[PDB]
């Protein structure tokens, strides 16, 4: 009634998503600070 | 030259190993270039040859007593409860005090309800019972 | 030259919103052995709808269940709501308001950077779309003409962004001259 | 690495080259080498481990070029081990 | 089951004959010192519900006072029974 009842390398993306997730991240970033000069010497204008 | 931006772009560029395009001309700041080379070294190479390992990837009464995350029962009125309520060992005497107080009543009202509510807690639930009715249960799914 | 490149990029733009979107649509992402409306069998799954093919009922969609750590909780979540790959649609639908009122106010020589913002983004989104898809799927199979669609999108927009760029440039180096 | 991973990694070789052209050279007031073709070359040639040639010298070109640096540091890390 | 098989031959070595009952309770048993009352299967045969229990039934020192166990006919111990992937950031890990 115990034993005769008996029932019981590549790597993946899932590895290294962080980097991914960071590299677009900052890609981004990047994006939003050169617009953000951009602006500022666009108002610099002296007028 | 190295103002204050243009050196730490020297000294992240050379962390990640990936080249310059301006070095230190004065002694001082060779050595400087020096060491952080050096650092740099050590820490990159170590870094790569542990990489060469994490590539990818509670078992006693005293464990348990150790884990109070999880929390532990036996049978209401069971000879697991009588032999915790009535124990002189010290190990049963805490297990007895923390059922009692292990609110709500982690005690339940039969075997099978004991090992659902283990099967149906995630790990945050644990039961303790007799040793057959777990060789039964290991052995069978 | 000049005056082709307007069109290349408008032509651009329209075909990598309408490559986007049927790939967001359609349901040929993933070829693989699951389970059809409720054995196993070969299935087409979408972003939306794992349809049955090859069966005893082929042609049997059914939505798919994106739930049974934090983490894995907020990883389903932003699967389960494509909000990257339809981010990535209407970013690319704003580039194409932008490129298309270039030829209206043409004056300002400034909406035409937006217009490249706008799809540079677009790629972004589509990348980091293709990576949770991806990685949750993982939590035999292969890729259908959907998911490669959705790839070809990415690829067109980023060219139709540095085109964009590209006029803008141009534009500021005629006014300055 | 798996399938996968070399086909993001040629889509972010992309978008990386994409973006250091459009965060050099897109500002009016900045009229740097990094033309498209020459930040698709800094670009693979970062991700080789190989010599550089031109340098991102602006804020943002910069922060453009730490994460590809450190992304490819990972990556062939990883490659290797 | 074991205990039913076990009964049988219960009952054969007694000669006896049995119902197979269960307990309602469900439970091995225990008693309330302030009701003065037993549960499941002692409670069963410490108030009559029975005459008898071939069954996973546990001797232990409070039962025994107010019933009668028979010779323990398996021993057992306490036991503990429990519920039985890469970070984003797993690359910092090394």
């Amino acid at each position: 009634w115990w034993y005769d009842k008996g029932e019981c390398s590549a790597l993946s993306l899932s590895n290294v998503a962080g980097v991914f997730y960071i590299l677009v991240g900052g890609l981004g970033l990047a994006m939003l600070v050169a617009l953000i000069e951009f602006c500022y010497k666009s108002r610099a204008e002296a007028k | 030259e190295f103002g204050i931006f243009n050196s730490l772009w020297f000294s992240l560029g050379a962390f990640m190993r990936q080249g310059c395009d301006i070095s230190p001309r004065s002694l001082s700041g060779r050595i400087v270039g020096g060491v952080w080379w050096f650092f740099t070294l050590i820490i990159i190479s170590s870094y790569t040859a542990n990489l060469a390992a994490f590539l990818t990837v509670i078992e006693s009464a005293e464990d348990l007593s150790k884990q109070t995350e999880i929390a532990y029962g036996t049978l209401d009125s069971g000879s697991t409860k009588e032999f915790f309520r009535r124990s002189k060992i010290a190990v049963f005497d805490k297990m007895w005090t923390y059922m009692r107080s292990a609110e709500p009543s982690v005690f339940v009202r039969t075997t099978a309800e004991g090992v659902a509510r283990v099967r149906k807690s995630k790990g945050k639930y644990a039961y303790l019972l007799e040793s057959t009715m777990n060789e039964y249960i290991e052995q069978r799914k | 030259d000049r005056g082709v490149q307007m069109l290349l990029t408008t032509v651009g733009a329209f075909a990598a919103f309408s490559l986007m979107t049927i790939a967001v649509g359609t349901d040929y992402w993933l070829y693989s052995r699951g389970v059809c409306k409720t054995e196993e069998v070969m299935t087409h799954s979408g972003l939306w709808r794992t349809c049955c093919l090859e069966g005893n009922f082929k042609g049997l969609c059914k939505q798919i269940d994106h739930f049974p750590d934090t983490a894995e909780y907020f990883l389903r979540a932003v699967r389960a709501s494509s909000i990257f790959p339809i981010l990535s649609v209407i970013l690319l639908f704003m580039g194409g308001l932008c490129i298309a009122a270039s030829e209206f106010y043409k004056t300002r020589h400034n909406i035409i950077l937006s217009a490249g913002i706008f799809f540079v983004s677009a790629g972004l989104s589509n990348i980091i779309g293709i990576i949770v898809y991806i990685s949750a799927n993982a939590g035999s199979y292969s890729y259908g003409w959907s998911f490669y669609f959705g790839a070809l999108s990415f690829i067109i927009a980023e060219m139709v962004g540095v085109l964009a760029v590209h006029m803008f440039i141009d534009r500021h180096k005629q006014l300055r001259a | 690495l798996a399938y996968e991973i070399w086909m993001c990694i040629v889509f972010a070789y992309i978008g990386v080259s994409v973006v250091l052209f459009l965060v050099s050279r897109f500002s009016p007031y900045e009229w740097n080498e990094f033309g498209i073709f020459n930040s698709l070359w800094f670009s693979l040639g970062a991700f080789m481990r190989q010599g550089c040639d031109i340098s991102p010298r602006s804020l943002s070109g910069r922060i453009v070029g730490g994460v590809w640096w450190f992304f490819t540091l990972i990556i062939i890390s990883s490659y290797t081990a | 089951g074991y205990c039913v098989d076990l009964a049988a031959e219960i009952a054969k070595h007694c000669g006896f004959k049995y119902k197979l009952t269960i307990v309602g309770d469900g439970k091995y048993g225990a008693r309330d010192a302030d009701t003065k009352i037993w549960n499941g299967m002692v409670g069963e045969l410490v108030y009559g519900k029975a005459d008898i229990a071939i069954a996973p039934l546990t001797i232990t020192l409070v039962r025994e006072e107010v019933i009668d166990f028979s010779k323990p006919f398996m021993s057992l111990g306490i036991s503990i029974m429990i519920k039985k992937k890469p970070g984003v950031f797993s690359f910092l890990d090394p």
